[PDB]
């Protein structure tokens, strides 16, 4: 059971992403609710369309607005749920700063500390770990 | 009856008079005299009398509310005993059916913490042990803790009478309605029984079970006042880098600061503070959490920057949410303040591309220009794009709006040698259009330092030089400037040697060159022609000339600790500046005493006649801010009576309408017409009634500006330091030296104090002591200092003048 509420919701993959009540776009791996990014008004999800290399978004508006999904951030913390933390390693190189010590704590949170410690760019985090 | 203290002989005749109302109205007007503090005992037999066994309730009500608030005091128609006239007829009142009279009579009963109706408060409990409202268990469990307070901490007060005596708050817990007054000191078994209670609440009832008792396990249960602890509760489980996005405290928050943009301006400095953790350089704070908002995706939607547009600001919203707006652009998003600034400065700044941004008056022109080019200085990156800018402020094609541009631009090459080589030709073009000195100024800097580079400048000067506007300061300007870089590489019809010419004629001699110079006498009287003149020893050429001078910056030149810099954003910077920080004969003798702390006027009070001095009675006054801590009080003052009277001192008071000299003292005695004399104990000064206070130097520099302090004296004494004697001396005349306003060096160094009280005289008081101990081979007077003095309408002043000298008093009776 997911923590942030789904307004409207949308599968990518089996992943799970979800507009929430908060604004808040959220995907749902492994039974964990982790946000992809935050919105700041209220949206919903038309679709995915693969062409324009985006989500597609409306408000309430008949017309379009764009988020591309964050992908490689899905992809990091996918494969921590699956427990290929390793894996999720190899995306790392393509997290940038503060988001290395995010999906840091999120392969921590899942479990190894010390693989978050290599990937979290941050040194207190690392210190810590 | 609003409050008339003497009406106390018709109160009686009202009390009773065979009509119920009267009766009702005099009690009544009783209470709103003693209530505001006025005569009451001349009335109490008739008071008392109409309305003691009665079950109606007004009257009895009315007597009910005069037990609790002077039952004690008055005595005519009550007298002591244990069942007085407060409580006798009160036990029908108790046990009457109407659960309002008894219950009334309850409550006032054993609210009192009187000792002469303790035995009749403690069976009072049996008017509220049954409960007909809510208001009655309440009532009751409140009374038996108020009788427990009242000497009964023991067995008299903690059982049952029949349903409480201290068992209401065990009671209420399981019972329809709750109140605990079990706050402290009560059974343990009703604390443990409002727990069980916490879920089976009565609201009000929970805001009681709760003040004793915090801490839950947990979301809720239910209710305002579980939810108010709980905001609190949850503070505690993640205190780390503050709330950082507040819980359930926004609600109170927001009328904290109801007058009306203050609570906008906050909330966007939460909100900034909220959006990341940046790296928290000069104006780069934002705390709170680093990622709960981020900052900066590319492929997030309509993206976080839209926020953060609205906090760069020109005014867009209203200024004080500006203030806080535009150092929260700095905070969030700089390199530490530089970048964002030089991005807002741009906006701010004054252009040909919009004219909502670009303004006719100068001075706000030229400090934005400052502004701008401030980041530069402080920081490379920015010198790239500072220049282009300022050649659009340029652009404008206003005689001041060029000038002001030249004006700052001029120094940026200062600072930034052969860097700005580019600017040069832009800067020429308005310089022509000419009404003003600032123009002239700037344009003969850059033109001047920058000639290698261009060639023109016979020709853009000339305009100029045989043109008109303003032109004092134009001479300074243009003296120290016009030959620079490079000795021969330029030429339109006067390469740089005819400038090196001109530069000299401008600055005080004479040449046919650019068609002559505008003036050549020079701009304020120190500055003059001859450094200069004596210079150019190699012609306008980088060597040890004005091209060097030029080409160099004048001391340290980094950051925006204001060496050619100005500190951020003019605008941001007004009202920082703005924000001053600010923090019957009779003899007397008598000495002041002083036994473990305690501050007294010994005084000793002397008959030396045979005559009869009786009726004798000794009282210190007060008089203004002098006052009495307790006046001697002996009756002393007898046919050969020596007697040593001790009245306590007080310097700090409220002023009163009796005389405002030394110190009055008064002794009484026998004689009808001077039955009360004055009669001195040794000095206290007019000085006492000053009140101290203190300054820092933007106050005190603000002060000076807001009224003169050109009156001086030399005061004696003043041979020594600031420290000494007349820190000690100044502080007796309730003032205090704080901040300085010196200078020192091998030849300046005069002790400067900067003071400051505000004064029980409806003036403030402000002096500088400058001591003029020598740091020269002439001083002043030697040692000695002058005293520049102040005070509003400086009638303070002159106190500040001369108590700084010497004080001193002493006796050895």
């Amino acid at each position: 059971e997911i923590q942030e509420i789904v307004k409207t919701g949308l599968w990518v993959g089996d992943c799970f992403i979800y507009t929430s009540s908060v604004n808040r776009l959220n995907y749902y791996v492994g039974g964990e609710i982790v946000t992809i990014a935050h919105l700041d008004r209220t949206m919903y999800l038309l679709g995915y369309i693969p062409k324009d290399n985006r989500l597609y978004l409306g408000d309430k508006e008949l017309n379009i607005v764009s988020y591309s999904l964050l992908v490689s951030v899905l992809e990091y913390q996918t494969a921590v749920m699956r427990r290929d933390f390793s894996m999720a390693d190899k995306v790392l190189p393509t997290i940038p700063k503060e988001q290395r010590t995010r999906v840091a704590h999120f392969l921590e949170k899942q479990g190894f500390k010390q693989q978050a410690l290599t990937v979290s760019t941050d040194p207190e985090h690392r210190f810590e770990l | 009856m609003d409050s008339e203290p003497p009406s106390e002989i018709s109160l009686k005749n009202d009390l009773e008079k065979g009509d119920v109302k009267s009766k009702t109205e005099a009690l009544k007007k009783v209470i709103i005299m003693i209530l505001n503090g006025e005569k009451l005992p001349g009335l109490l037999m008739t008071i008392i009398r109409f309305v003691l066994p009665l079950q109606d309730h007004t009257i009895k009500k009315l007597l009910l509310v005069f037990w609790e608030i002077v039952p004690k005091t008055t005595p005519d128609g009550r007298l002591l005993h244990e069942m007085i006239l407060v409580c006798d007829a009160y036990r029908k009142d108790l046990q009457h059916p109407n659960e309002f009279i008894r219950g009334s009579t309850l409550r006032f009963l054993c609210k009192l913490k009187e000792a002469e109706l303790l035995e009749p408060l403690m069976p009072a409990i049996r008017a509220c042990l049954e409960h007909r409202h809510s208001y009655v268990r309440r009532n009751a469990v409140l009374a038996i803790y108020t009788i427990y307070r009242n000497f009964e901490h023991l067995i008299p007060d903690a059982p049952e009478l029949i349903h409480d005596f201290l068992v209401n708050e065990k009671d209420a817990s399981c019972k329809r309605n709750a109140f605990m007054m079990l706050i402290h000191a009560d059974q343990d078994r009703a604390l443990d029984y409002l727990s069980t209670c916490i879920d089976q609440v009565q609201t009000f009832g929970d805001i009681l079970q709760l003040v004793i008792v915090e801490l839950i396990y947990k979301v809720c249960h239910a209710n305002p006042s579980e939810r108010a602890r709980f905001i609190r509760c949850i503070y505690n489980l993640l205190q780390s880098s503050s709330p950082a996005v507040k819980y359930e405290a926004a609600g109170t928050l927001v009328t904290l600061s109801s007058a009306p943009t203050a609570i906008k301006a906050a909330a966007q400095c939460y909100i900034d503070l909220i959006i990341k953790e940046s790296d928290n350089n000069v104006k780069l704070i934002v705390l709170d959490r680093l990622v709960e908002l981020k900052e900066h995706p590319a492929h997030e939607r309509v993206l976080q920057d839209l926020v953060m547009d609205i906090l760069r600001v020109l005014s867009t919203p209203d200024l004080e949410v500006r203030k806080k707006t535009l150092q929260l652009a700095l905070d969030l998003v700089s390199s530490r303040n530089v970048e964002e600034l030089v991005i807002v400065l741009k906006k701010e700044v004054i252009k040909t591309n919009n004219v909502s941004e670009h303004e006719d008056t100068d001075k706000y022109r030229q400090l934005l220009v400052r502004t701008l080019h401030s980041c530069s200085v402080r920081f490379p990156d920015m010198a790239a794009n500072v220049i282009p800018v300022l050649m659009e402020f340029l652009s404008d094609s206003n005689e001041a709006a060029a000038a002001d541009v030249l004006e700052f631009v001029r120094e940026a090459i200062q600072r930034f040698d052969n860097l700005r080589m580019l600017i040069v030709e832009k800067m020429l073009e308005v310089f022509h259009a000419i009404k003003s000195v600032k123009i002239y100024r700037g344009a003969l800097w850059i033109l001047g330092e920058y000639c290698s580079t261009k060639e023109d400048i016979q020709s853009v000067m000339t305009e100029v030089r045989r043109s008109l506007g303003e032109i004092p300061i134009v001479e300074s300007e243009i003296k120290k400037e016009a030959g620079e870089l490079k000795p021969e590489e330029e030429i339109t019809v006067g390469p740089v040697q005819k400038l090196v010419t001109e530069m000299g004629t401008y600055a005080t001699q004479s040449a046919l060159s650019s068609s002559r110079p505008t003036k050549k006498e020079e701009d304020r009287p120190p500055l003059r022609g001859f450094l200069l003149d004596g210079d150019f020893f190699v012609a306008a050429s980088l060597a040890t000339t004005l091209t060097k001078i030029a080409l160099r910056y004048v001391a340290l030149v980094q950051e925006k600790k204001k060496q050619n810099s100005f500190v951020a954003e003019a605008m941001l910077l007004m009202a920082t500046i703005l924000h001053l920080g600010k923090s019957d004969p009779v003899y007397a003798e008598a000495y002041v005493h002083v036994n473990q702390y305690d501050i007294v006027l010994d005084v000793l009070v002397v008959n030396q006649t045979s005559d009869t001095l009786q009726n004798c009675t000794l009282e210190l006054a007060t008089l203004g801010d002098l006052k009495l801590v307790e006046k001697p009080s002996p009756l002393t003052l007898a046919p050969h009576d020596f007697a040593n009277i001790k009245a306590n001192v007080k310097v700090a008071s409220t002023e009163n309408g009796i005389i405002f000299g030394n110190i009055v003292y008064d002794v009484s005695g026998a004689a009808s017409d001077r039955n009360c004399v004055v009669l001195s104990d040794i000095h206290i000064d007019i000085m006492d009634y000053i009140q101290p206070a203190t300054c820092t130097d933007a106050e005190f520099r603000q002060m000076w500006a807001e009224f003169e302090w050109e009156n001086k004296v030399t005061v004696n004494t003043n041979m020594t330091d600031l420290n000494d004697y007349l820190q000690h001396i100044l502080k007796s005349t309730n003032m205090k030296c704080l901040t300085p306003e010196k200078a020192l060096s091998g030849y300046c160094g005069f002790m400067a104090a900067n003071l400051y009280a505000r004064s029980i005289f409806g003036e403030d008081a402000l002096a500088n002591v400058s001591i003029e101990k020598p740091v020269h081979q002439g001083p002043d007077a030697a040692v000695t200092g002058h005293i520049r003095i102040r005070a509003k309408s400086q009638g303070m002043a002159l106190s500040l003048g001369d108590k700084i000298n010497l004080s001193q008093k002493k006796t050895s009776l």
